[PDB]
């Protein structure tokens, strides 16, 4: 088709929702999970200390 | 379990530390009742000896 000043247009676009994305919504995310996983590790090494 | 550990741990050394004690005065019980009766044997048997 037509190229086009649209494509430094998606561009701006495109890195602010990329810098907002890896601030705001990844790292409060996936610190949330890990803290879930983490505490499951937890309850193993509780149930293998008992025993012993 | 991270409880059942814990009261099978009180358990054992409640059981363990009073019979250990029992054991060791009846040693001295024991002890007592055969110095006992030879102290008093020990008479007993003199005197026999002087009416012989």
């Amino acid at each position: 088709m037509n190229l086009n000043a649209t494509i430094l247009g998606q561009a701006i676009a495109f890195v602010l929702f990329v810098l907002f994305c890896m601030k705001y919504v990844w790292p409060p995310l996936m610190a949330a999970i890990e803290k879930r996983q983490k505490e499951i590790a937890d309850g193993l090494a509780s149930a293998e200390r008992a025993h012993k | 379990d991270l409880d059942l550990a814990k009261a099978s741990a009180t358990d054992q050394l409640k059981k363990a530390k009073a019979e250990a004690q029992v054991i060791i005065e009846q040693a001295n019980k024991r002890r007592s009742q055969i110095l006992d009766e030879a102290k008093a044997e020990a008479e007993q048997e003199r005197t026999k000896i002087v009416a012989q």
